RNA sequence: UGUCCCAACGUUGGGCCCGGUGAACUGUACAUUCCAGUGCGGAGUCUGGAGACACCCAGGGGGAAGCGAAGACCCUAUGGA
RNA sequence: CGCUCUAAUUGGAUGGAAGUAGGGGUGAAAACUCCUAUGGACCGAUUAGUGACGAAAAUCCUGGCCAUAGUAGCAGCGAUA
RNA sequence: ACCCUCAGAAGGGAGGCGAAAUAGAGCAUGAAAUCAGUUGGCGAUCGAGCGACAGGGCAUACAAGGUCCCUCGACGAAUGACCGACGCGCGAGCGUCCAGUAAGACUCACGGGAAGCCGAUGUUCUGUCGUACGUUUUGAAAAACGAGCCAGGGAGUGUGUCU
């Protein structure tokens, strides 16, 4: 009579302090934008980052307001770089010989878009008995 | 027409940038502001110059305009008007919230701010809004 | 051409449409405006009012150099676009007809909806002065319209 | 000779217009024409061995 | 002898309003400006003030160092005729 | 990082591929990925190659399109109809 | 096809076919520029590189993000008190002690709360900074040059020889 979703949805993946503390301060740290200078100001001009090289270049000149420019300063934590807001580590699955090897505390799993229904409900039976959580999950009306 | 003033400043024999600059401060502060008596109002000097400027303030203009006002009224008006960011949101608001009058409409007596007393006794040179109001052709009403 | 871009309930709704129209875009738009929510009855006699230059029709986007009129209301500038407006009573003609073939009471439906899409130009050129040639194209319009029971 | 099979030629300053060379009102040859010749293309001559 | 003093009235066709037809030039962006200043020394856009309720019609063209034409002058090129 | 096609290894798709639109997640970033709608037949990954491989600009090219504008013109000619 | 409408082999309406007519004739898909209608936000007293970063308003079906807020407590870097006592200074004020204490960003735990609620997205408001971009140039916001807008097109390639 309503919409649930397949697997284990609402779990958790345990991680160390420090790697709590590093997702903790990546979410809270962020970071700008980093689109291409003046890419409102023509819609020919996409949102897509390019390193701005005019001469004259405000932003290039790093004139405050003008946005920040990429720097390695920015990256996020080695630690926990890369992990889904969760806290999973992302494993892309396109089968269910994928699911194989998979650690379900740490890794949580992400079905390719272009894999089909049937072959969906398959993955996501196997994964939920493997205790691994699935990411984009089917919903069925149960 | 009715104005609930939480604070009544009497200008008599006080020195109008002084006060100005403190019912600028106490506008922005929140306050509602009404200067009485302000024909009484003073500025020190020699009167031939401090005239010769306000002629000069008169006589300036051109199609755009130049809407300089002669009664002390609204001289002393226009002088708080400098001392806010009149065109800014919050500036506008402080300006709005004080009003300056000729003689005194309330029952109440104002209040004399600190250090903008000036001793006519201690001083000669120094000049009277409503003298150099009728110096600039203003009809003498109050 | 178009498809209507509104939702219509069958079952209280009467429709019609106006295809490659050579009439002026600009003066459609107008129209379509002004008769929107009146009842088909009320904008037939409005339309007709506006072709015997008695109700003139308020030009409040294409109204450069338009002249100023007393009867418009709460605008200045207005004209009497008679052509557009007879192309609006075969509309309704139609609407009000196809309303009444279904069971309704056709020229008391509310106009719901109604609006005019330039759908291309009929293309043409015009020799001009020191050997080359112009643009001279017409508008062709298209405009839809929903009828709906009170 | 793809994109060179014509006479088209620049008309110059004057016309408020691009140098490109031109043929009945047509831009042609140039890399940047449309219908132009290709700039740097693949060639026979090449050893691919 | 209206060239002028010194301009007036009138005529015809436009101009203005209405139906129909229906282009082009031009357009980095923003743009209600004005006075000063500043700045590559000739600013609607920077700074300080002043002024500024929105929109529309008609107008004569002060400004946009207006639009149109990769200055016909001058110089330079181990250029052309 | 991304694009084309080739090869080896290895996967996805009518239980809905590519593309497109709107939206969620990741990466300093090039860009990767998922969801929903559309779509209705193709599409990847890794590794080694291949190269007519990346655009905001050239009074750049071609096509399409907006403001200009319901604006100018549809008067002027000794043939005013 | 049939029917209705219409001056009408037009067009429109209803209807029939097909998995699909949003496959109905330059008829697979259907971007941007852009247009009509409309939804959200702003809007007829107010100022212009159109934003970046902060923080507020209002707006939000699901999915693909799930956080966020307040009491208190734990930890607690640099920094770092009030008050009180004592003692100096013409005075504003200062010294000694209290004390490197109370406090102190982040993070965590207990208890309570939010689901338009937190993120995010749209728009708008406030604060700070801010006169495009590319090129020419000692010096460009430039009254120096280029572009109306968008899509697509558009520039280190081959042979030989040398290093
Ligand atoms: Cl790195
Ligand atoms: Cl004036
Ligand atoms: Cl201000
Ligand atoms: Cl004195
Ligand atoms: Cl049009
Ligand atoms: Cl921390
Ligand atoms: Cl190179
Ligand atoms: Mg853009
Ligand atoms: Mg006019
Ligand atoms: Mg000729
Ligand atoms: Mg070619
Ligand atoms: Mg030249
Ligand atoms: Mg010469
Ligand atoms: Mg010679
Ligand atoms: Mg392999
Ligand atoms: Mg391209
Ligand atoms: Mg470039
Ligand atoms: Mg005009
Ligand atoms: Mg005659
Ligand atoms: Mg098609
Ligand atoms: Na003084
Ligand atoms: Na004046
Ligand atoms: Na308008
Ligand atoms: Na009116
Ligand atoms: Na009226
Ligand atoms: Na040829
Ligand atoms: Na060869
Ligand atoms: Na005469
Ligand atoms: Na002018
Ligand atoms: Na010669
Ligand atoms: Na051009
Ligand atoms: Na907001
Ligand atoms: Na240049
Ligand atoms: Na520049
Ligand atoms: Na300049
Ligand atoms: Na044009
Ligand atoms: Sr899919
Ligand atoms: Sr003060
Ligand atoms: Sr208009
Ligand atoms: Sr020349
Ligand atoms: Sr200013
Ligand atoms: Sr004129
Ligand atoms: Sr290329
Ligand atoms: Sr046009
Ligand atoms: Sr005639
Ligand atoms: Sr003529
Ligand atoms: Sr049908
Ligand atoms: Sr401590
Ligand atoms: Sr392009």
């Amino acid at each position: 009579t309503e919409l649930q979703a397949r697997g284990l949805t609402e779990k958790t993946p345990d991680l160390s302090d420090e790697d709590a503390r590093l997702l903790t301060q990546r979410h809270r740290v962020g970071k700008p934008q980093f689109n291409r200078q003046d890419h409102h100001k023509k819609k020919r001009v996409s949102t897509s980052w390019r390193k701005p090289r005019g001469q004259l270049s405000k932003q290039r000149r790093g004139i405050k307001g003008k946005g920040d420019t990429v720097e390695a300063g920015f990256r996020s934590p080695t630690a926990v770089r890369g992990k889904h807001p969760s806290g999973f580590e992302e494993v892309r699955v396109h089968n269910v010989d994928d699911l194989e090897g998979v650690d379900g505390d740490t890794e949580a799993v992400r079905i390719a878009s272009k894999v089909g229904a049937r072959k969906r409900e398959r993955i996501e039976e196997e994964a939920e008995d493997a205790g691994i959580r699935v990411l984009n999950p089917t919903y069925v009306e149960v | 027409a009715e104005f609930d003033a939480d604070v009544i400043v009497d200008a008599r024999d006080c020195i109008m940038g002084r006060v100005a600059s403190q019912v600028a401060e106490q506008a922005l502060d929140g306050e509602t502001v009404a200067v009485v008596n302000a024909e009484r109002a003073v500025i020190t000097g020699r009167e031939e110059q401090i005239v010769e400027k306000y002629e000069k303030r008169v006589d300036i203009g051109n199609d755009n305009g130049y809407f300089y006002p002669k009664r002390p009224d609204g001289i002393f008006k226009r002088t708080i008007r400098g001392m806010l960011p009149h065109k800014k949101q919050r500036g506008r608001e402080a300006f709005e919230s004080v009003r300056v009058y000729l003689g005194n409409p309330y029952d109440e007596d104002g209040e004399v701010l600190d250090g903008t007393s000036l001793d006519r006794l201690s001083n000669i040179k120094f000049v009277t809004l409503g003298e150099i109001s009728e110096t600039l052709g203003a009809n003498k009403t109050w | 051409g178009i498809s209507y871009s509104v939702e219509a309930d069958p079952d209280t709704t009467a429709k019609a449409m106006l295809r490659e129209r050579q009439m002026s875009f600009k003066h459609s738009k107008a129209i379509a405006r002004e008769i929107k929510g009146k009842t088909a009855g009320e904008a037939v006699d409005y339309l007709e009012a506006v072709i015997e230059g008695d109700q003139p029709v308020p030009f409040k986007q294409h109204n450069s150099g338009v002249g100023h009129k007393s009867k418009v209301d709460g605008w200045d500038a207005g004209r009497y676009p008679e052509k557009a407006s007879k192309a609006f009573l075969d509309l309704l003609e139609n609407a009000v007809g196809n309303a009444d073939h279904q069971g309704f009471d056709g020229e008391a439906m509310t106009i719901k909806h109604v609006a005019a899409h330039k759908v291309g130009e009929q293309q043409g050129r015009k020799p001009r002065a020191m050997g080359r040639a112009s643009a001279w194209n017409s508008p062709q319009v298209d405009v839809e319209l929903i009828l709906e029971e009170p | 000779y793809a994109g060179l099979r014509t006479p088209a030629e620049s008309f110059g300053s004057g016309r408020g217009q691009a140098h490109v060379p031109k043929l009945d009102g047509r831009a042609r040859r140039v890399p940047q024409a449309v219908k132009g010749r290709s700039a740097h293309p693949p060639k026979t001559e090449k050893d691919r061995s």
